[PDB]
């Protein structure tokens, strides 16, 4: 309910989120309500929450700052909850990103710090990288200490203080396809354990693999424990991410991807979402589309036949790609990653209750049983949303540890 | 900017800059590789100290091409192009042995003596590519010209009727046939994008 759904800003500040008013109806929210946002890897933010009429309800509007301090991608989840007694600090500690500074000389607080907090009652939370844009470059900083202990408001009297400069999957956890794995296994086991047996047997090497199939088949983890069981070097690239920022900005992005893995070939690079950055569009004469294709056959021709770079994309729909991608022995390859059928499931659930304590009533292939349309996914949630009912039932002992899970606990979860 | 590298048969180079903001004519398409490369070909060869015009030269890729084959080239594009073209042109100058030039030309307007062959690649994709290509085309052309026209087969929108549309103006000034994909360049080649061969 207070679960939401990452999207994109149209309010580009970094203090700000948005959601629809049917959806901050439904938490009794109010425009300027400082919020207490939770992500991924434990990562917190508090934000002002907005009104937005274009947002669907189960989304969440946020800027590029936020998504990265909540370590969280979009199309990610997070959760949401007022935050009421932010006080007002007293003097925060805060210094800037290096990888930002390069190469700059000045008054680092009269440029960029003081205009930035200057009567807008920020809310700041220890730990928050912020970026300044304005001053021929944009700087990143870094909240290192509060005058409240986590949480403040940088308020006019709150003094700011600057000096310095601050800086494994595998196979056994992909189930339910395990054919399509090995097939996959076995394009990329050559290319990636004996390159140079490519210009001695003289065959052209794999460039591209495409992974076909709906969201949540895990097409990420499939690359993923490809790359670490091969000893190949991972580079994510996630379609709408990188689409999100200015044309440039991804471009520097793409660039670096291939410029990584060459760095560190043999390298896989893995493109979630291959239609965000190359749809099957039409093609008129206009400055109005950004050319982010050619740069990737661009980028991949380039690596020609060394064969220590790999590059996987997945996409939901195959007919849905810019033809360009398919020719030339680019993406020539494409395995098919479907829902799993009975076996399949089963498979996955012994894979996500590997460290639960089960029951001994529990019949994981009776789950498996009665989850036809699930994919991996769902049998990830349908298990933490288990253990979640036995937690909660621990919880209701305070009727004056660790935790065991039943099939009751699974019953529950198989009826949402 | 990113830039392609062509490879030519014999080792050299070709690098083309590429903007990833202009308009569509500031990266290489995949049909100027496979003309490129099909100008390249053994059964082609024969462009030495001839007369190439380049209509939509965009990066210049094919037209570069064809001067660093022998050929007296002028790759021919929009205002907005020229800068790229002359900075793709000191990108390459050290592998012309012809000669190239840029120069403004807008089809359905009018700038010599007739050329020996017209280049085009991916010309052929909205309202000016028909009535304006056309005129430029019918003017520029002698009768002994070889015009080269290589596109992409296209099947979105507003592509594929440019496409029927263009050749049924064609027949009107203009003879054709469409060149096999097998004497296409054995790699740099796609049953979607087609080499066909003009005259009259
Ligand atoms: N076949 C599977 N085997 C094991 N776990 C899976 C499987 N499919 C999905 N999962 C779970 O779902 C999560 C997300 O899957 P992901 O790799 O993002 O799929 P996709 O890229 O197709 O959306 C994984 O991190 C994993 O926990
Ligand atoms: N009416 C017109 N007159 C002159 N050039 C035109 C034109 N309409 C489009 N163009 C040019 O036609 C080119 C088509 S894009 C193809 C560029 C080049 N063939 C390549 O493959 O790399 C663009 O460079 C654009 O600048």
């Amino acid at each position: 309910p207070n679960r939401l759904i990452v999207d994109e800003a149209i309010n580009e500040d970094n203090s700000v989120v948005s959601l629809s008013q049917p959806k901050m109806d439904e938490l009794q929210l109010f425009r300027g309500d400082t919020v207490l946002l939770k992500g991924k890897k434990r990562r917190e933010a508090v934000c002002i929450v907005l009104s937005d009429d274009t947002c669907s309800d189960e989304k969440i509007r946020m800027n590029r700052v936020v998504r990265n301090n909540l370590r969280v991608r979009l199309g990610d989840v997070i959760s949401i909850q007022p935050c009421p007694d932010v006080k007002y600090g007293k003097r925060i500690h805060v210094l800037p990103i290096d990888d930002t500074v390069e190469g700059i000389t000045g008054n680092l607080f009269e440029v960029y710090l003081k205009p930035y907090f200057l009567e807008a009652y920020r809310p700041i939370r220890k730990g928050d990288i912020f970026l300044v844009r304005g001053g021929m470059r944009a700087v990143e900083f870094k909240v290192v200490e509060t005058d409240p202990s986590p949480y403040c408001i940088v308020a006019p009297d709150t003094v700011i203080h600057c000096e310095g400069e601050p800086i494994e999957v595998g196979y056994d956890d992909i189930g339910g396809c395990r054919k399509q794995l090995a097939q996959i296994k076995e394009m990329v086991e050559l290319p990636l354990r004996h390159p140079a047996l490519f210009k001695a047997i003289g065959v052209k090497p794999p460039r591209g693999i495409l992974l076909y199939g709906p969201p949540g088949t895990g097409k990420t983890l499939i690359a993923r424990a490809v790359a670490n069981e091969t000893g190949a070097f991972f580079f994510l690239i996630n379609g709408p991410e990188i689409m999100s920022k200015l044309a440039g900005e991804s471009e520097s992005n793409l660039r670096k991807a291939f410029e990584e893995a060459e760095k560190n070939a043999p390298a896989i690079i893995f493109i979630d979402e291959l239609d965000a950055i190359a749809p099957k569009r039409e093609k008129t004469h206009g400055e109005v589309e950004r050319r982010i294709v050619s740069q990737l056959l661009t980028l991949m021709d380039g690596l020609k036949q060394r064969a220590h770079v790999i590059v996987m994309a997945a996409t939901n729909r195959p007919n849905s790609i810019d033809p360009a991608l398919r020719r030339f022995g680019r993406f020539d390859r494409e395995v098919d990653i479907g829902i799993p059928d009975a076996t399949g499931r089963l498979e996955i659930l012994q894979i996500h209750t590997k460290n639960m304590k089960l029951a001994d009533d529990v019949d994981l292939e009776q789950v498996a049983n009665e989850t036809h349309g699930h994919v991996g996914a769902d049998l990830a949630a349908l298990c933490s949303e288990a253990a979640l009912q036995a937690i909660r039932k621990k919880m209701d002992l305070i009727d004056l540890n660790s935790l065991a899970v039943t099939m009751d606990d699974f019953r529950w979860a198989l009826s949402q | 900017m990113f830039v392609r590298v062509l490879e030519k048969r014999d080792g050299t180079v070709l690098r083309l800059q590429q903007y990833s903001s202009g308009g569509v004519g500031c990266v290489v398409w995949d049909a100027a590789i496979v003309l490129s490369k099909y100008l390249e070909t053994p059964e082609f060869s024969a462009l030495s100290r001839r007369s190439v015009l380049e209509l939509g030269s965009g990066t210049g890729a094919v037209g570069l091409m064809a001067a660093t084959l022998g050929a007296d080239v002028v790759v021919t594009d929009l205002e907005e192009l020229q800068d790229l073209l002359k900075m793709n042109i000191n990108m390459n100058k050290h592998l012309v042995t012809g000669s190239v030039q840029a120069k403004v030309l807008k089809w359905g307007e009018e700038v010599p003596s007739p050329p020996d062959f017209i280049l085009m690649a991916d010309c052929i994709y909205y309202e000016e590519s028909l009535e304006p290509l056309l005129k430029t085309l019918k003017d520029i052309s002698g009768f002994e010209t070889c015009i080269i026209c290589c596109y992409e087969q296209r099947t979105m929108g507003k592509n594929p009727e440019i496409e029927k549309k263009y050749f049924e103006l064609l027949q009107l000034d203009f003879d054709f046939e469409k060149i096999p994909l097998e004497k296409h360049d054995e790699e740099y080649r796609s049953e979607d994008i087609h080499i066909i061969y003009i005259r009259k």
